[PDB]
RNA sequence: UAGUCGGGUGAUUAGCCAGACUCUAACUUAUUGAACGUAUU
DNA sequence: TAATACGTTC
C-alpha cells in the first residue's frame, strides 16, 4: 500500500519487509542492507549501523519481585547483591524471552519457553499471575520490539496470555532474508552455574542448547581435536582430475589419494550446500577460536593439539609453561569452555564478517567469578568486551575484585534492605573502576574491611580508648592490651604500627597540654 | 421509558424498538484494519439500525464528563491535549489496557450509582434495554459477557462517563502537587516542572484503579513512559519542542517538504497530491508557522495551486 | 562524549550547515466509528 | 447484520 511504501522509504524495516512479502528486488535489498550495512570505526572494529540489544525489562509479581524495572547498558551490565536478591531470577527471565527469537529463527511459528505455574508466580501475589515484559532495540528503523511472557497460577479461572508476535515478526525477517541470501545472525547464549558440572556440523547447530547446556569443557576438547585431525594437511574439476590421476597411479600414494577424495567430497558438499547454511573453512574456524581463547582467558598464551605421545592431547602455554589442559584449575577450565563455546557459535553465525567475533548478540553469564582465584578475577572482564565488541553482556557477580575493573555506570545494585517492593535498580554512588578493594567492600557491598565478629578486630579501638582515659599515658591496662596486640599481630604488623603511632601522638599531645 | 423516548426520537413504534433490541448485542459487523507496521486491528461496528438507536440514546441522556477528558469532546482535540503539557519540562505517559473492552454493564451501572453529578435515573425495567443498546456480545454462545466495543458511536461517551469519578480524583491529587493531567481516551498524560514528583503517579494510579474498578481496568506497565526535555516529548502524536511549542516534528516536516518538492516538479500523482494537501491542512492546524515558512520558501503561487 | 530538539540548505523522507537542551528515563500509534482540521455545497 | 472526499488521534 502507499502508506507502507512511504514508511519503508522513510527507513522502517517492518514496512519494507511487508512490501517484500506481498510482492520486489528493491524492498529485499532494503531489508538486507538494513541488517548487513555497517562501518569500520577508528579503532579498526566493525560496527553495525543498526545495533540489536535489550533496552528495558519489567517484572511483575515474578518470584520475589512485586514490580521491578531495569534499564540495561548496550555493552555491559553487572547486577550485584546478596544471596536471594533475585540476580539469577533476572537472567532466567531474559533467557526465556530470548528463547522466542531463537525458536522463530529456526522455524516459522516456532515456540519459545514459558514461565512456570508452580514456581515463577510470586507466592503472596494477590492477583495470581506473573508478567515478564521486555523491550528490544534494532536500529532507528525499529526502535521498539516489545515482548511479554505471562503465566497465571495453577487453578486460576482466568488465564493470562503471553504476547510474543513482535518477537516472531522480527525473527521472521532474519529467517526469510537469510533463506534468500546469507546474512550474519545474532548470537543468544546463557551460561548459568551448571556450566561447572562435569551428523555433520551445520550452521544452526549454533542455536542448539544455546540457552542452557552451553559452555562444557568436554564438548570443546572433542570438537577441537576433531577440527585438528581434519585440518592436518582448488577447483572441483581440477580436484576431480587430480583424484582420477592419483587413482590411475594407485601403493605409497594411497594415503594421498584418500586425502584428495576427502577434499573432493567436501568441495562437492560445500558446492551442494545451501545459501542459508554458508560457512567458513574449518581451518579459519579453528584459528579464530584459538585467537579468542588466547586473547580472553587469563595466562593462556597458546593452545594446540599434540599427537606425538600416541594419544590426542590438547596443550596450552600457561604462564609461559607448556602443560596439558588437565593441569589447569577447574576455574580456568570452566572459563576456557565458556569462551570457546561462545566463539564457536559466533563463527558459525557470522560468516560474512572479516572478524566473526564482531557479530551482534546478547550473552548472559551467571556468577562470572565461579571457581576463580582472586588473581584471575582481576583480569576476566577486561578481556571479554575487547574480544566481543558488539555483544551485550548481562552478568552477575559477588566479587569486589571484579567490580574494581568495571565502571559504575555498568553496575546495578540491589538495596540491602529491599524486601522486593523496590521499583528501579540504580548504579552505585562511588566509582568502582580502579578503586581499592576495601572501599568497594564497604561502599558498594556493605561489608566491613575487618570481620566484626572477631574480638581482635576491636583491640586497636579499645587500646585507643584506654590511652585517652589515662591522659595519654601508657598505664598497666593499656600496656597489657598493647602486649596482646604485639603478641597476636606481630612486631611488624600494621596494627602494632598504628598502636605505636597512637602512643607517640598522645605523648606529644599531653606534653603540649602540660606546657599550658 | 427509555423505549418510549427512543421511539419518539426515531419516529418508530415502541414495539419495533423493543423487538430490535432483543438481538441488538449481536448486531455488530466484525472486520480488520491494517496496522501502520505489521498486523491488523480488529473492529466491531454496530449495524445501522443499532447505530441510530445508540446516537438517539446519547442525545436523550446527558452523561457527565470531566474537563481533563480531551477525547471525543466538542472543540477539544489532540492539539489542545498536547498544548496542556507544552509548558512543563517533565512528562509521564500512562496507558490503560483493553480500555473499551474492559468496560462492562456492571461497571456502567456502578458508575451511575456512584455518580454525584446529575446522572439520569433509569427504571429497573429499562436497565436490560440499555445494556442491549450500549454493549456488544463478542462470544455468540456466551450470553453473559457484554462489553463496550471500540467502533460504536455511543462507546466514546459511555467510556468518558465511566472515567468521570476517576478523572475527578486524579485531577484533585495532581493539582495538590502541581502536576498537569489530561486524558485522551485510554491515554493518560502527566507533566510537571518539579523533578521527581511524577515518580509517585503510577503507584497512585494503580491504587485508584483498584479502588474504583477492582481488576477490571488496569495500567499497561509496558506503555508507561517517562520523558523530559533531554529526550523526545510527544503527546497524542504531536511533538513538543524544547522551546515549549507544539511542532509536527523534524521528520514529518522534512517529509512534507519532500512532497512539496515532488509536486513542484509534477512528480506527485493525484493520490499523493491529495495526501499532501491533507498533510498541509493538518500542518496548518498544529503548526501554522510552518505553513508560513513553506509559503516563503516555495512561491505563494505554488502553494495556492496546491491548496486548490 | 552520546542522545535529543530543529532554523537553514538541498530533483529534497538522504547528506550537509547553524543554534540549543540534559528529572536513572518516548518506544509516533487506529477505521468506514467518534472528535478535530480542510474541501465540496 | 461495515463504509468509501482527504488528513490527524483513540
Ligand atoms: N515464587 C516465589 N515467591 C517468592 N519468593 C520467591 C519465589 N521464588 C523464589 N523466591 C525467592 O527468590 C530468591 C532467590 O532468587 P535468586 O535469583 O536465586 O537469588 P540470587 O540473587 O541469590 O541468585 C529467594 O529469596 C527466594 O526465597
Ligand atoms: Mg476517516
Amino acid at each position: 500500500t502507499k502508506q507502507y511504501e512511504r514508511k519503508a522509504k522513510g527507513g522502517n524495516l517492518l514496512s519494507a519487509f511487508e512490501l517484500y512479502q506481498r510482492n520486489v528486488g528493491e524492498w529485499f535489498e532494503m531489508c538486507r542492507d538494513y541488517i548487513q550495512d555497517g562501518h569500520v570505526d577508528e579503532s579498526g572494529i566493525f560496527r553495525p549501523d543498526n545495533a540489536f540489544y535489550l533496552r528495558r525489562l519489567t517484572l511483575k509479581d515474578f518470584r520475589r519481585f512485586s514490580l521491578l524495572e531495569i534499564k540495561l547498558e548496550e555493552d555491559l551490565t553487572v547486577i550485584i547483591g546478596n544471596n536471594g536478591k533475585g540476580k539469577t531470577s533476572i537472567l532466567y527471565a531474559i533467557a526465556k524471552t530470548l528463547s522466542w527469537f531463537v525458536a522463530n529463527i529456526l522455524k516459522e511459528g516456532g515456540s519459545g519457553q514459558r514461565l512456570s505455574e508452580m514456581t515463577d508466580i510470586k507466592n503472596d501475589a494477590e492477583d495470581r499471575y506473573s508478567d515478564v515484559s521486555s523491550t528490544f532495540f534494532f536500529g532507528k528503523g525499529l526502535k521498539s520490539v516489545p515482548i511479554r511472557l505471562s503465566r497465571s497460577a495453577l487453578g486460576t479461572a482466568e488465564r493470562r496470555d503471553s504476547e510474543v508476535k513482535p518477537a516472531k515478526d522480527l525473527a521472521d525477517i532474519w529467517r526469510v532474508i537469510n533463506e534468500v541470501n546469507t546474512i550474519n545472525l545474532p548470537t543468544f547464549a546463557l551460561y548459568n552455574v551448571e556450566r561447572s558440572q562435569p551428523r555433520r556440523e551445520e550452521r544452526f547447530d549454533a542455536y542448539s542448547q544455546t540457552l542452557g547446556g552451553a559452555g562444557r569443557f568436554d564438548h570443546f576438547v572433542e570438537w577441537y581435536i576433531y577440527l585438528h585431525k581434519r585440518t592436518v594437511s582448488s577447483s572441483i574439476k581440477e580436484l576431480e582430475q587430480q583424484v582420477n590421476d592419483l587413482q590411475r597411479t594407485v601403493v605409497s600414494v594411497k594415503s594421498l589419494l584418500e586425502q584428495m577424495k576427502f577434499k573432493l567430497s567436501e568441495a562437492i558438499e560445500r558446492n551442494d550446500a545451501a545459501v542459508s547454511s554458508r560457512v567458513l573453512t574449518e581451518s579459519v574456524q579453528k584459528s579464530i577460536v584459538e585467537k579468542a581463547i588466547c586473547s580472553v582467558v587469563p595466562s593462556i598464551s597458546n593452545i594446540w593439539v599434540e599427537m606425538i605421545t600416541g594419544s590426542d592431547l590438547v596443550k596450552v602455554t600457561n604462564d609461559g609453561h607448556d602443560v596439558t589442559i588437565d593441569q589447569l584449575s577447574d576455574g580456568q577450565r570452566v572459563f576456557l569452555s565458556l569462551v570457546a563455546d561462545l566463539a564457536r557459535r559466533m563463527v558459525m553465525l557470522n560468516p560474512l564478517l572479516e572478524n566473526p567475533l564482531e557479530g551482534r548478540g546478547i550473552v548472559l553469564i551467571d556468577e562470572i567469578e565461579l571457581h576463580l582465584h582472586p588473581k584471575w578475577q582481576q583480569e576476566v572482564i577486561l578481556n571479554l568486551r575487547s574480544a566481543f565488541p558488539n555483544i551485550q553482556f548481562i552478568i552477575t557477580t559477588h566479587s569486589p575484585i571484579v567490580l574494581s575493573t568495571i565502571e559504575k555506570r555498568c553496575i546495578r545494585e540491589f538495596e540491602p534492605n529491599d524486601d522486593g517492593d523496590q521499583s528501579f535498580l540504580d548504579s552505585p554512588d562511588m566509582q568502582t573502576k580502579g578503586s581499592e578493594n576495601a572501599q568497594i567492600l564497604e561502599q558498594v557491598m556493605n561489608v566491613h574491611s575487618t570481620p566484626p565478629g572477631i574480638a581482635e578486630s576491636h583491640w586497636l579501638g579499645n587500646f585507643e580508648l584506654l590511652l585517652l582515659d589515662n591522659s595519654g599515658e601508657l598505664d598497666n591496662h593499656s600496656q597489657v592490651l598493647y602486649d596482646q596486640i604485639k603478641a597476636h599481630f606481630g612486631i611488624d604488623s600494621i596494627e602494632l604500627k598504628k598502636a605505636d603511632s597512637l602512643i607517640r601522638i598522645n605523648k606529644m599531645k599531653n606534653k603540649l597540654n602540660k606546657i599550658r | 421509558s427509555v423505549i418510549r423516548g427512543l421511539a419518539a426520537v426515531l419516529r418508530q413504534s415502541d414495539s419495533d424498538i423493543s423487538a430490535f433490541l432483543v438481538t441488538a448485542p449481536r448486531k455488530y459487523k466484525v472486520y480488520k484494519i491494517p496496522k501502520r507496521t505489521t498486523g491488523f486491528r480488529v473492529i466491531a461496528q454496530p449495524a445501522k439500525g443499532l447505530k441510530d438507536i445508540q446516537r438517539a440514546f446519547v442525545q436523550l441522556y446527558s452523561l457527565p464528563v470531566h474537563d481533563a477528558s480531551m477525547a471525543y469532546m466538542k472543540g477539544k482535540g489532540i492539539r489542545d491535549n498536547a498544548a496542556a503539557h507544552a509548558g512543563n519540562q517533565y512528562l509521564l505517559k500512562a496507558d490503560l489496557e483493553d480500555f473499551f473492552n474492559s468496560i462492562t454493564p456492571a461497571i456502567f451501572w456502578r458508575c451511575i450509582e456512584m455518580s454525584s453529578a446529575q446522572t439520569p435515573q433509569f427504571e429497573p425495567q429499562d436497565k436490560l434495554f440499555i445494556e442491549k443498546i450500549l454493549f456488544w456480545q463478542p462470544i455468540k454462545r456466551r450470553k453473559t459477557k457484554l462489553i463496550l466495543s471500540v467502533g460504536a458511536p455511543s462507546s466514546p461517551v459511555i467510556s468518558n462517563f465511566c472515567m468521570y469519578e476517576f478523572d475527578n480524583r486524579i485531577h484533585a491529587a495532581c493539582k495538590k502537587v502541581e502536576i498537569t493531567y489530561t486524558r485522551y481516551a485510554d491515554d493518560l498524560t502527566f507533566s510537571s516542572n518539579i523533578p521527581d514528583v511524577l515518580k509517585a503517579v503510577p503507584s497512585t494510579l494503580e491504587v485508584l484503579l483498584k479502588d474504583l474498578f477492582g481488576s477490571a481496568l488496569r495500567l499497561n506497565h509496558s506503555k508507561t513512559v517517562f520523558s523530559s526535555k533531554a529526550h523526545n516529548r510527544h503527546v497524542t502524536g504531536i511533538t513538543i519542542n524544547n522551546e515549549e511549542t507544539l511542532s509536527l516534528g523534524r521528520d514529518r516536516k522534512r517529509f512534507i517538504k519532500h512532497l512539496i518538492n515532488q509536486y513542484k516538479y509534477g512528480l506527485l500523482d493525484n493520490e499523493d497530491k491529495a495526501y499532501l494537501i491533507g498533510l498541509l491542512a493538518f500542518a496548518s492546524h498544529i503548526e501554522p508557522s510552518f505553513i508560513t515558512r513553506m509559503n516563503e520558501k516555495y512561491s505563494l503561487e505554488l502553494m495556492e495551486r496546491l491548496r486548490g
